[PDB]
């Protein structure tokens, strides 16, 4: 009868807004070529567009991605610009 | 000319 308006937990399954897109992309060059690898791969498991090119260079598209791929993204960015400086 | 946002790594 009435929209409950839910707010979700679906990590894999929200929007990403474009603020949220945009920090990904720095906190992506945030992070060293040591652990770009991950990112590289997380994306490479959704986007075979990606593996088409040479992994030298990462392939990201902010806009076509899922939110399956995007948050995973993030979650690893954001696992390792925790700091022990921001998290004492 | 602006690219979406998108991000290479290393070259284009």
């Amino acid at each position: 009868a009435s929209a409950s308006y839910d707010s979700e937990e679906e990590e894999e399954g929200l929007p990403m807004s474009y603020d949220e897109k945009r920090q990904l992309s720095l906190d992506i060059n945030r992070l060293p070529g040591e652990k770009l690898g991950r990112v590289v791969h997380i994306i490479q498991s959704r986007e075979p567009s990606l593996r088409d090119s040479n992994p030298d260079e990462i392939e990201i598209d902010f806009e076509t991605l899922k939110p399956t791929t995007l948050r995973e993204l993030e979650r690893y960015v954001k696992s390792c610009l925790q700091k022990k400086q921001r998290k004492p | 000319k602006v690219a979406p946002l998108k991000i290479k790594l290393g070259g284009f």
